[PDB]
């Protein structure tokens, strides 16, 4: 939905992988906005892509190619248009405001279209500091946005694939401008790493919804009968939480020190006398370095572009999966023999309004700059072979918002930025080698 | 030379207290909609 | 600490690696963990003698690895520094 | 701690004898609490092979069998902490 | 019925005659008088009955804890 | 619709988990002796949210800019809206500029 | 461990517990002393195999010993 | 003392490493270090040595002067060496014999 | 400190265990501990030969593993 | 309807209150095995045994008495 911070999750990931950039004076980052109309107006209005290496709980880095929507209503072509060529949707909602109108739409066209959903939810420190509600009601009103979010997708589809649930690793709670995005299996291993040898996955499995901790037995129970125990996620989360954000905001430097001490994490003397927002900012992000749930839970939960290349053949594609195209499109193969096939869905404005990028996902085959393709229409078949253009490949980029990475050329599976070609295309085109088989399809 | 100042907590807090009829109580900044400097220069370049 | 990071960065790919047998294995890497416990698939297992065999999914222990052949286009993977508590290696924005 | 006499000691030439046989030649340039000893113009003989002579070499401390110590130390002091 | 623990075991068996064995063969008979926490041994009057046959004798006996196999008698 | 729910399958798989070590801040409360008037001040108007400044020069200070920079409250007379307005005026071209 | 660090991007010969030596460029290594070697070389007896990216384990590691270097005002009135 | 417990704290733990010599087996060591005994090594390759004691670690670590090192292996031919000073990593040893001096 | 190794795929599934000095059992996973202590139940032992004797309950010591291995497709 | 996971350390122990014979390995003496009725174990399972008796290939069983097995040395632990 509008301003429920998805322009700040990719801020988070900027700020850690660019050490040079700086937050602004008087507002936030809002990395790739990249239009003076939209650091006016303080919204986005144009989905920029977005590729950046991220790294997993465990070490491993992967190379995440996120398109930033924008969250107004009237802006659902920046939405509709760049998920057609996306693994999956990660959804980002307010839990102070909750679900509203865009997410339902979202939510909706997500699983109508098979789109795997990972759900961030966002502002968390709100509940602390505006709200300032208890942790159980802050508890409850998580699990009441997570409830309505399941909800939205049932309305189309009961299938238990499409389950969004913390217990899963399916939802991240996190707070953007504070700088943290954690999960319970991201939250459990930094128990874990801390205190020793137990299994993450057994105790962040036992830290959601009505399953108690008996503070003297040390076992999880089921019920709590009368005031035995407390909830796990409430004792185990969102109490700590708590206590660090008061820690950190209630001025009390020598047991902030002590406690940070027990944790190693050193802070210089003139630290202490920060303001107030600064301090949590550097406080959360010494304790809660990168943030590796929300990068752990996309790897696991949305497929690989090799491992979706099946469902996107079957759901955009129109022609036949047996033809030599499609079996190229099934396989992602990306030798040069190999036919290539790439779906444009999206032009962008250059620095100066003078040519078009066109955003195209290369389904099969490889791609080099200067080589001849021919372009499809939006009604090309065998009866309108007329929409067909034949034209060149001038120059082949990798979209990072505010700067582009010139590649000489591109393989299957990426998504890249094609400049030269885009005169023949109105909304969107498929693009295919001219050597090529005969009767080419388009999505 | 008196050029930067650091205050505790409970000092902020009763400055805060003491000079209340002083300072605005919206914290929202939505208020102003149409009454902010933007919309002001829009107004005055189309004359309405 | 470094090298755990890349046998880490390693899973998905397909490592070589030799025992305290002197049998080599070569199939794409699935799971590690700090200790170094591997889990495998489609090995192809060289004897010490040269005898050839198949493996399907094994659970290799750590403590039996005399070194792995990660594949060459990791040597870009980056070195981050690490801080005292921190236990895995990666992107810093806070003091150290 | 007695592994502190082996720093409190620096550049003098010892002779090393290895875990697998091997023995090496050379004055030591830094040793460490975990035995991690660093030795600089030294010479490597390999059991049953040619003697080799390396500028620096640096040995495990689980490989260390013994020391060959030379004969001008004041040991007396040496081992007071 | 009542089970004995290691380190009470061999506390409850100091000053009697046992026959150690270590890892590779050499069997040390003797008497053992204090031990530490890391189950590494002291003798006295010890005897090596290398392959079951008395050769000679050693006197008082340090052995280190790993090189052990098993203590009894 | 699930059959068995995530709750009872998580306790019912090792109904005798154990866990040793105790959440993070235990000894400490989530409310300390300062906390509400510190929440007070993290959202009140700009020089009094800071802890932290540069000492501006004493004319720097304006004090009554937000009386007529919001709305002029209702029921005055025609001299004290028109000294608003015009105030108002004066700061809006001065922005301009 | 500071002088260890001082032996990154070196070339490095380790002699390993098993006898044999391998040849490369250190990346990284551990506080046990895994090392990471780049474009490594296997000497076993003398036989060169290509290896590549290796990690060697620290227990495997005897010796170690460097063979190159690593490759490497404004104005006034 | 009455801490074989095995969790201690740094102090009790020093007070625990110090009776580990003074009673423990490793207190042959101190008279030996104090009676200037003659005592004999087995290390774990079949090597004798045999040397006066100076200091010794916990781990065994042993600091020895005038060490008489002999070996034995053709026909079994048994050979001798007399070195200075020896340190030895208590690593390698399996057994400590005295030869008392007096 | 340590870490509990990932098993959880591998219980209740006939396996195949090779610990050192070339032996072979197999059975089915009943449990793991930290150092990869693992626990058998009805299981085989192979011999040089390759004949199978019936094993039974098993309790190996994590230090001697070598491999775990399932069969399945 | 699924089976409960038992630890090692606990089948040890069931092992111990049952009183149920045990025929103990070794680290690397494959010929050398060790029968008998165990009595006690710690967090290292060093292990106390009686009526130990020491069975080769050819079964020679040599009586041991009760008799302390470092832990180091263990392999496997047998059920009868
Ligand atoms: N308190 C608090 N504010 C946040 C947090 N994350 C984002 N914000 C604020 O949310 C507002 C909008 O942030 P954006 O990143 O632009 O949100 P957006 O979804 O990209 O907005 P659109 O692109 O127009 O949909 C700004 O005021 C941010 O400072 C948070 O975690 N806590
Ligand atoms: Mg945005």
């Amino acid at each position: 939905h509008l301003h429920h911070g998805k322009s700040a999750l990719l801020d988070l990931l900027v700020y850690y992988t660019h050490p040079d950039t700086k937050p602004p004076k008087r507002r936030s980052l809002r990395y790739t906005d990249t239009h003076y109309l939209e650091r006016e107006r303080v919204m986005s209005i144009k989905s920029t892509p977005l590729t950046l290496a991220v790294s997993d709980m465990k070490g491993k880095t992967f190379a995440f190619q996120c398109i930033d929507t924008p969250g107004h209503v009237d802006f659902v072509d920046e939405v509709a248009a760049p998920m057609a060529i996306s693994d999956g949707v990660v959804l980002v909602v307010d839990v102070i405001e909750g679900v509203m109108i865009n997410t339902t739409r979202i939510i909706k066209h997500a699983i109508l279209h098979d789109m795997p959903i990972v759900l961030v939810l966002n502002k968390v420190d709100r509940l602390i500091l505006e709200l300032r509600l208890p942790p159980n009601d802050a508890y409850h009103k998580l699990r009441h946005v997570i409830d309505e979010v399941n909800d939205n997708i049932c309305q189309i589809s009961k299938d238990l694939k499409y389950r969004v649930s913390p217990e899963l690793g399916n939802v991240c709670f996190a707070s953007c401008d504070l700088g943290y995005c954690f999960t319970l299996s991201s939250f459990a291993k930094l128990y874990i790493d801390r205190h020793g040898g137990i299994d993450v996955d057994l105790f962040s499995k036992r830290l959601w919804g009505d399953i108690y901790f008996d503070s003297k037995t040390r076992k999880f129970a089921k019920q709590s009968l009368d005031g035995s125990g407390v909830r796990s996620f409430v004792h185990f989360i969102l109490e700590p939480l708590y206590k660090l954000h008061t820690l950190t905001i209630s001025d009390e430097a020598e047991k902030l020190k002590k406690h940070l001490s027990s944790f190693q994490i050193y802070l210089k003397p003139k630290d202490y006398l920060l303001d107030p927002k600064p301090l949590l900012q550097l406080i959360c992000a010494s304790f809660f370095g990168f943030p590796v749930g929300f990068v752990n839970a996309v790897t696991r939960h949305i497929p690989s572009p090799r491992e979706n290349a099946a469902r996107k053949a079957s759901q955009s594609y129109i022609g036949p999966i047996n033809s030599s195209i499609g079996k190229a499109i099934l396989e992602m193969s990306r030798e040069e023999s190999a036919p290539l096939v790439m779906h444009v869905t999206k032009l962008y404005n250059t620095v100066d309004a003078n040519n078009f990028y066109a955003f195209a996902r290369v389904y099969s085959g490889q791609v080099k700059k200067g080589q001849k393709v021919k372009v499809l229409g939006e009604n090309y078949s065998l009866e309108d072979e007329e929409d067909m253009v034949v034209a060149h490949i001038a120059e082949i980029c990798v979209p990072c918002a505010r700067y582009r990475l010139h590649v000489d050329g591109a393989v299957a599976g990426m998504l890249v930025l094609l400049g030269g070609v885009d005169n023949s295309i109105s909304k969107t085109a498929t693009i295919v080698s001219d050597n090529l088989k005969d009767d080419p399809y388009i999505f | 030379t008196y050029r930067r100042w650091k205050l505790n907590l409970p000092q902020m807090a009763n400055l805060h207290r003491l000079g209340y009829q002083l300072l605005s109580d919206l914290r929202d900044d939505n208020y102003f909609y149409l009454f902010n400097d933007n919309s002001f220069f829009t107004a005055k370049a189309l004359n309405v | 600490s470094l090298c755990i990071k890349l046998l880490h960065e390693t899973q998905g790919h397909i490592v070589t690696m030799e025992l305290e047998n002197g049998s080599t294995y070569r199939g794409k890497l699935i799971e590690a963990e700090d200790n170094m416990n591997c889990q495998m698939r489609d090995i192809s297992v060289t004897a010490r003698d040269g005898r050839v065999s198949h493996l399907d999914q094994v659970y290799i222990r750590g403590s039996h690895i005399r070194f792995l052949i990660v594949p060459d286009m990791l040597r870009n993977a980056p070195m981050f520094k690490v801080g005292p508590g921190r236990s895995v290696p990666l992107p810093t924005r806070g003091r150290r | 701690k007695l592994v502190r006499f082996l720093m409190k000691l620096t550049n003098e030439t010892v002779s090393i004898e290895l875990k697998n046989g091997t023995i090496v030649h050379g004055t030591i340039t830094s040793v460490d609490m975990q035995m991690n000893t660093h030795l600089k113009a030294v010479k490597m003989t390999v059991k049953g092979r040619e003697p080799v002579p390396v500028e620096t070499l640096s040995i495990r401390g689980n490989n260390i069998r013994y020391y060959i110590l030379p004969d001008s130390l004041p040991l007396d002091t040496l081992l007071i902490d | 019925f009542v089970p004995v623990n290691p380190k009470p075991f061999l506390q409850g068996l100091i000053g009697k005659p046992v026959l150690v064995r270590l890892k590779w063969g050499q069997e040390y008979k003797g008497t053992l008088q204090s031990v530490d926490s890391y189950m590494n041994l002291q003798l006295l009057n010890a005897e090596e009955l290398v392959d079951g046959v008395k050769t000679g004798d050693l006197g008082e006996i340090l052995i280190r804890c790993n090189n052990v196999l098993w203590v009894g008698e | 619709e699930l059959d068995t729910s995530p709750e009872d399958s998580a306790i019912e798989e090792d109904p005798n988990f154990e866990i040793p070590f105790d959440p993070f801040f235990h000894s400490e409360d989530i409310e300390f002796e300062h906390t509400a008037s510190a929440l007070i001040l993290l959202w009140a108007p700009h020089p009094f949210n800071k802890r932290s400044g540069a000492t501006k020069r004493a004319q720097d200070v304006p004090l009554i800019k937000h009386w007529y920079l919001e709305h002029c409250p209702p029921n005055q007379p025609v001299k004290v809206r028109v000294s608003y307005q015009k105030l108002l005026k004066s700061h809006v071209m001065n922005k301009l500029h | 461990t500071t002088k260890m660090v001082s032996l990154l991007n070196h070339s490095l010969n380790v002699t390993t517990k098993d006898g044999r030596t391998f040849v490369g460029q250190l990346l990284a290594f551990d506080g046990f002393m895994n090392l990471v070697l780049s474009d490594c070389q296997e000497y076993r007896h003398e036989e060169k195999r290509m290896l590549g990216l290796v990690i060697l384990r620290g227990e495997f590691i005897v010796s170690l010993s460097v063979q190159g270097p690593p490759p490497m005002l404004l104005s006034g009135p | 003392v009455d801490k074989p417990r095995s969790e201690l704290s740094e102090i009790e733990l020093a007070r625990l490493e110090e009776y580990e010599f003074s009673a423990g087996p490793l207190s042959v060591l101190q008279q030996a270090v104090k009676n200037h005994d003659q005592v004999l090594i087995n290390c774990r390759n079949n090597k004798k040595l045999l040397a006066r004691v100076k200091a010794f670690d916990r781990h065994s670590n042993m600091v020895l002067e005038n060490v008489k090192e002999m070996w034995t292996e053709g026909k079994a031919i048994n050979k001798d060496r007399f070195i200075s000073k020896m340190f030895l990593r208590g690593d390698g040893v399996v057994l400590v014999v005295r030869i008392p001096s007096a | 400190k340590a870490g509990a190794p990932d098993l959880k795929k591998y219980l209740d599934r006939q396996v195949f265990v090779q610990l050192n000095g070339s032996r072979k059992v197999y059975g089915v996973l009943r449990g793991y501990d930290i150092f990869l202590n693992i626990v058998l139940e009805d299981s085989i032992e192979e011999k040089v030969d390759g004949e199978k004797v019936k094993i039974g309950s098993v309790a190996i010591r994590g230090n001697s593993v070598i491999m775990i291995e399932t069969l399945d497709k | 309807v699924q089976k409960v996971m038992i630890p090692p350390i606990n089948f040890i122990f069931k092992l111990l209150q049952q009183h149920t014979p045990v025929s103990i390995w070794l680290f690397e003496q494959t010929d050398i095995r060790l029968q008998g009725q165990i009595r006690g174990f710690d967090e290292f399972m060093n292990i106390v045994l009686d009526d130990a008796v020491q069975v080769d290939a050819k079964n020679n069983k040599r009586e041991l008495g009760r008799i302390l097995l470092k832990g180091d040395n263990i392999t496997l632990i047998q059920a009868i």
